[PDB]
C-alpha cells in the first residue's frame, strides 16, 4: 500500500481546500481512511475519517465545513474542506487503518504530506 | 487538545524515562483504545504502542503502557543515541473521535 | 432371539422413498419465494482489486 | 475445520412490488482464501487401516 497525497500550492483566504491522496495496492474500500493535520510548530490534530460502507466521523471543532468523500473507480479520497482561515495553515497526512478494516483508533500506514500554506 | 503531556524530557544512555499522558474520565477511562506515536523531524509518525499494552510487529520491545487509572504512562528502557524523537499520545473520545496530546520531545 | 433374517442393502425401497421425499421437500420450499428472472441481462464486470 | 475468512456485507435491492434481491455490498479488511484443515497423523492412521 502506498498513499500519494496532492494539494494545490498556496490557497487564497476564501478559496476552499481540495486535498486528494491516491492509493496504490489497495481497494479504497473496506478500510477506514483518515486525515490528520499538524501546524509547522506542533500539531497532529485529526480532521476526519471515512469508510465506504460504515459510519464516518468528523471533528466537532471543524464539523461545519468538512465535506469528505471517496471514489472507487479511481481509488481516491477527497477532503474538500471549505471556509478556510489563515490560522489553520498546516501540513496534512492521510492514513488508513489496520488489516481488520473496522478500527479507526490507530493508523499504521501514513503518507508523505503536503504543505498547503494559506496566503 | 484535551490530552496534555510535559513539554520535554531528558536523561542519559542506559537509563529509563517515563512519560505521562493525562485526560478526563470520559476520554481515557471509557475504553482501552490508547496509542503512542513517534516521528522524526523530517518524517511522518509511526505507531509504536497500540491498545495500551500491545506493540506492532517488527519493533524493539523497549516500550510499554500502564493505563494507570485515567492516566497512561510510556516507559523507555535502555535508550540509545537514535531514540531521540517526539512522542504523541492519542485516545478515543466516543463516536470514533480521537483526541491527541501536546507531545513530549525526548533529548539526550 | 433364535432368528436370522436375510438382509440386503442394495435392493431396499427405503432409499428410493427417502430420495424422492427429500427431492419433494426441496421443491415445495422454493415456491413462495422470489423468482429471479429479470437478472438475465448483459452484465459489465471489472476486477475487484488492482 | 473449514473457514471463509472474508467479511461480507449484504445489500438489499428492490426489483418490484414486494420483491427483493440481496446483492453484496463489499468486503471489510483483506480478501483471503477459504480453506479446510485436516490433521496429518490421524489421516495417516486412517489410510493405513483402510489399506489393511
Ligand atoms: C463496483 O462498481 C460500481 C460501478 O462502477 C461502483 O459504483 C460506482 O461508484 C462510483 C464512484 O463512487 C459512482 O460514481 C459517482 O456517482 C456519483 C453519483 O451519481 C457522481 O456524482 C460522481 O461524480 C462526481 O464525483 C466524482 C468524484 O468526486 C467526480 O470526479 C465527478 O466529476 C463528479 O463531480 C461519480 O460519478 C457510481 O455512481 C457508482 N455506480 C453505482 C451503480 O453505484 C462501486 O463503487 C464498485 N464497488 C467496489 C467495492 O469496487
Ligand atoms: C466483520 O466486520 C464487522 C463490521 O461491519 C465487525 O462487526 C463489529 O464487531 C466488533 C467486535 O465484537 C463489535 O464491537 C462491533 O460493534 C461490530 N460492528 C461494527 C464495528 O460496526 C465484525 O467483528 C467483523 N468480523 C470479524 C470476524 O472480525
Ligand atoms: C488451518 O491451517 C492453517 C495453516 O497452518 C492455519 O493458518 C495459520 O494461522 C496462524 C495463526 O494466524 C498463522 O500464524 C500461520 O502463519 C497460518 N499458516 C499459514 C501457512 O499461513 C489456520 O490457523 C488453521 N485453522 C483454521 C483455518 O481454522
Ligand atoms: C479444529 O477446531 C477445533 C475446535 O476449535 C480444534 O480443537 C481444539 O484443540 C485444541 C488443542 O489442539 C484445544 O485446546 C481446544 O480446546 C480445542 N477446541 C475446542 C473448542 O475444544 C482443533 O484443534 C482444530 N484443528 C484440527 C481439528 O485440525
Ligand atoms: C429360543 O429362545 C428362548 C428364549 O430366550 C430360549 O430359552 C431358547 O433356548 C432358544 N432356543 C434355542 C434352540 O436356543
Ligand atoms: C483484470 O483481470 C483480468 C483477468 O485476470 C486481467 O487480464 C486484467 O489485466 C485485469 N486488469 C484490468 C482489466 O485492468
Ligand atoms: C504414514 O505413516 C507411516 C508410518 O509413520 C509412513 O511409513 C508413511 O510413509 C506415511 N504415509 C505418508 C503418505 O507419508
Amino acid at each position: 500500500v502506498q498513499l500519494l497525497e496532492s494539494g494545490p500550492g498556496l490557497v487564497r483566504p476564501s478559496e476552499t481546500l481540495t486535498l486528494t491522496c491516491s492509493v496504490f495496492n489497495s481497494r479504497v474500500s473496506g478500510y477506514y481512511y483518515s486525515w490528520i493535520r499538524q501546524p509547522p510548530g506542533r500539531g497532529l490534530e485529526w480532521i476526519a475519517s471515512t469508510h465506504f460502507s460504515l459510519r464516518p466521523s468528523r471533528n466537532p471543532s471543524l464539523l461545519s465545513r468538512v465535506t469528505t468523500s471517496i471514489d472507487t473507480e479511481r481509488y481516491q479520497v477527497f477532503l474538500n474542506m471549505r471556509s478556510v482561515t489563515a490560522a489553520d495553515t498546516a501540513v496534512y497526512f492521510c492514513a488508513r487503518g489496520d488489516a481488520s478494516g473496522w478500527r479507526a483508533d490507530y493508523f499504521p500506514h501514513w503518507g508523505q504530506g503536503t504543505l498547503v500554506v494559506v496566503s | 487538545s484535551v490530552l496534555t503531556q510535559p513539554p520535554s524530557a531528558s536523561g542519559s544512555p542506559g537509563q529509563s524515562v517515563t512519560i505521562s499522558c493525562t485526560g478526563t474520565s470520559s476520554d481515557i477511562g471509557a475504553s482501552d483504545y490508547v496509542s503512542w506515536y513517534q516521528q522524526y523531524p523530517g518524517e511522518a509518525p509511526k505507531v509504536i504502542i497500540y491498545d495500551v499494552t500491545k506493540r506492532p510487529s517488527g519493533v524493539p520491545d523497549r516500550f510499554s503502557g500502564s493505563k494507570s487509572g485515567t492516566t497512561a504512562s510510556l516507559t523507555v528502557s535502555g535508550l540509545q543515541a537514535e531514540d531521540e524523537a517526539d512522542y504523541y499520545c492519542s485516545s478515543d473520545a466516543g463516536r470514533h473521535t480521537l483526541l491527541f496530546g501536546g507531545g513530549t520531545k525526548v533529548t539526550v | 432371539e433364535n432368528v436370522t433374517e436375510e438382509f440386503n442393502m442394495w435392493k431396499n425401497n427405503m432409499v428410493e422413498q427417502m430420495h424422492t421425499d427429500i427431492i419433494s421437500l426441496w421443491d415445495q420450499s422454493l415456491k413462495p419465494c422470489v423468482k429471479l428472472t429479470p437478472l438475465c441481462v448483459t452484465l459489465q464486470c471489472t476486477n475487484v482489486t488492482n | 475445520n473449514c473457514t471463509r475468512p472474508n467479511n461480507n456485507t449484504r445489500k438489499s435491492i428492490r426489483i418490484g412490488p414486494g420483491q427483493a434481491f440481496y446483492a453484496t455490498g463489499d468486503i471489510i479488511g483483506d480478501i483471503r482464501q477459504a480453506h479446510c484443515n485436516v490433521s496429518k497423523a490421524t489421516w495417516n492412521e486412517t489410510l493405513g487401516k483402510v489399506v489393511k
